[PDB]
């Protein structure tokens, strides 16, 4: 299925930019993907 | 050819070998149905969400 | 590719327990402990300690089903109950491998502010809550 | 000079792999990445170890590494070099150390291949069934080995394929009548015995 | 070139539009 | 910028900056000798000096017996140098802290960026242009120092900063205030 790839796409970034919102900037530089994919013990948001 | 249904989140198209027209191999999105008593793949299953 | 690895791994079971009837002994629980995550069921669920009490559970996929309308909150999962059929997935093998693609623990660390803490090494912090 | 008893160039290459081979979704994907890399001919040896290795640890088969290795061998004819020799050193040396949960993955992975014309059914003569020459795990990798070649053609074609192999491995016709009674029985054991007719005529005149 | 393949932009793709030819697919 | 106020709170840079340069130039007394010097001073410091990171001037000054040859201005792990260059009587010190991020979080290529334009800025008023700058890392608990060394010095000032960034209370208070505010403790 290509149209659920897609929707898999634009979920998992509104779920990071609302992390980018709650801090305030949107910055893509700002948050390396060693931000949100780091494990919970290591204080990274655990996002699969 | 294309025999078609719809499962609870599944859409299915069962399609038979001997009408492929040409045999390819799939990747896993792709079951192989099983005759049981030949134990040949004789139908190929295409799933999609 | 889990139904096929079903199929025979009861089929492995169901002579496994005729084995032990023609012994007439207890099956002895690490013969069938290569294949206790296995099988669609999972072999683990016979093994329970509730299994008697869990027996006389019956329905219990269309009531989950229909726990729609009682509810609010489903659950993600509506389709198994853990109970019935064990754990159908592993994710455990996810959080080591990626700490190896993001470069192992001490590259990450560089993007925090490990070193501020003047921690010598990773390994004592536990974290607070 | 300093020697080199460590391969930590050899282990971060080995993870860059392994980290293509789990960022993807599809066979097609992971097949994408592995040949954007332009990997050099002497590691295209070691990077189907590395894919075979993975492979089991699965712990079930997976198209996935099919229909990888497929997209390798229609590629460059190196990679296609780098399955028949892999298959090879996997048959003669690697048995030894493999549990039976994992030959199930590989007699079920290459058979797929062969089966598919993507390894020739030449690949098969370098098995040869004996008291001697087998290893007892390796009786059970080429168990898993023809009834995905069973599945996969049929009963009829796959005689038609052996037919065609030539080969004195499995099939033992020139005499050596210990090895004809050993072939059939084990052949009936894995369930196939329509193949073996051949032998049982040659059998009994011996006798 | 943008051969029928790609999107129509990228802007609300979320993606960058990057397209690359499928190296696996030739023959 | 709430949690930094807190971590930094009731002039702590200002009091860390007092800390290491105290520090110092109490270690630098007691092997008077080996250094031949007349006295150690540390001077009047401006309150803004501590973090004004546009320009700086020096710290602690050293006055000398005999006239010092110092070598050509090298990292604090440089192995050797060739001393006979430049005999100078006075060589100063500058502590300067920084906050590093990601990006820029190597004290080596700070310290000798700060070092080799502060001495050839006409603002910055350093006495005598011998003498090194010692750089710390506040953010990664670093520290360097680069400039001239005439003897002795380079192997004293490593043991005194491998004390020193170990020792210092106000280095100390800066990683408990840390400490309280990401909620980390360490077991066994």
């Amino acid at each position: 299925t290509e149209p659920l790839l897609d929707i898999l796409v634009k979920g998992e970034t509104r779920i990071q930019n609302r992390v980018k919102l709650g801090l305030n900037s949107k910055m893509p530089t700002r948050f390396p993907p060693a931000v949100f994919y780091t494990p919970k013990e290591l204080g990274g948001l655990g996002m699969i | 050819p294309n025999l078609l249904f719809s499962m609870c989140g599944f859409e299915v198209r069962i399609l038979p070998r001997q009408r492929m027209e040409e045999v390819v191999s799939n990747d896993e999105g792709v079951w192989d149905l099983v005759d049981e008593r030949t134990k040949q793949r004789t139908a190929k299953a295409y799933l999609k969400v | 590719n889990e139904f096929l690895d079903s199929q025979r791994v009861w089929a492995e079971y169901a002579t496994k327990r005729q084995e032990a009837i023609q012994q007439n002994r207890r099956l002895a629980f690490e013969e069938l402990e290569g294949s206790w995550d296995r099988g669609i069921p999972r072999i683990s669920t016979l093994f329970q300690r509730d299994r008697h009490t869990l027996a006389y559970d019956r329905g219990h996929r269309i009531r989950r089903e229909f726990k729609q309308y009682s509810l609010e909150r489903n659950s993600p999962f509506w389709w198994t109950n853990s109970h019935h059929d064990g754990k159908l997935w592993n994710l455990n093998a996810y959080r080591t491998d990626v700490i190896q693609a993001l470069g192992g623990i001490e590259t990450i660390l560089e993007h925090t502010l490990f070193k501020g803490t003047g921690f010598n090494s990773w390994e004592g912090l536990f974290w607070e809550k | 000079q300093i020697y080199d008893m460590t391969s930590t160039n050899d282990v971060e290459f080995k993870k860059k792999i392994y980290l293509v081979l789990k960022s993807s979704l599809s066979g097609d994907e992971a097949a994408h990445k592995l040949l954007k890399l332009k990997i050099a001919n002497n590691l295209k040896k070691s990077v189907v170890d590395i894919i075979i290795k993975s492979s089991l640890q699965e712990s079930t088969f997976s198209k996935f590494y099919s229909i990888l290795s497929e997209r390798m061998i229609t590629f460059h004819r190196s990679w296609q070099t780098a399955y028949n020799e892999t298959f090879e050193q996997n048959y003669t040396q690697d048995i030894e150390d493999y549990e039976t949960d994992q030959l199930r993955i590989l007699g079920k992975f290459w058979g797929h291949l062969i089966s598919y014309e993507f390894l020739p059914m030449d690949c098969l003569k370098i098995i040869k069934l004996t008291e001697e020459e087998s290893c007892p795990q390796g009786r059970i990798f080429i168990k898993f080995l023809f009834q995905e070649l069973v599945n996969e053609l049929g009963l009829d074609e796959l005689q038609l394929r052996l037919n065609s192999s030539k080969l004195d491995g499995m099939f033992p016709l020139e005499g050596d009548a210990e090895h004809i009674r050993y072939s059939i029985n084990f052949f009936t054991a894995i369930g196939l015995g329509l193949l073996t007719e051949d032998m049982r005529s040659r059998l009994t005149i011996i006798q | 070139s943008y051969n029928g393949i790609g999107l129509k932009s990228a802007k609300g793709s979320s993606t960058s539009g990057h397209v690359q030819r499928s190296l696996a697919s030739n023959n | 910028k709430i949690s930094l106020i807190q971590i930094f709170r009731a002039h702590l840079w200002q009091k860390i900056h007092e800390s290491i340069v105290f520090d110092i130039c109490q270690i630098l007394d007691g092997e008077l000798d080996v250094l031949q010097i007349e006295s150690v001073t540390k001077e009047t410091v401006h309150p803004r000096k501590s973090y004004k990171m546009n320009s700086s001037a020096a710290d602690i000054t050293m006055e000398s017996v005999h006239e010092w040859e110092v070598s050509k201005p090298s990292l604090l792990h440089e192995t050797n140098d060739s001393f006979k260059g430049l005999i100078t009587n006075k060589m100063w010190f500058d502590v300067q802290l920084r906050y590093g991020d990601y990006d820029s979080h190597d004290i080596s290529r700070y310290v000798r960026a700060k070092f080799l334009d502060y001495t050839t800025d006409n603002v910055s008023m350093y006495p005598s242009p011998t003498g090194v700058m010692i750089g710390i890392d506040l953010a990664y608990n670093m520290y360097d120092a680069y400039g001239n060394w005439f003897n002795g010095l380079k192997p004293l000032i490593q043991n005194s900063m491998r004390t020193i960034m170990k020792a210092n209370p106000a280095l100390y208070v800066l990683r408990e205030r840390i400490r309280k505010g990401l909620q980390i403790y360490q077991s066994s």
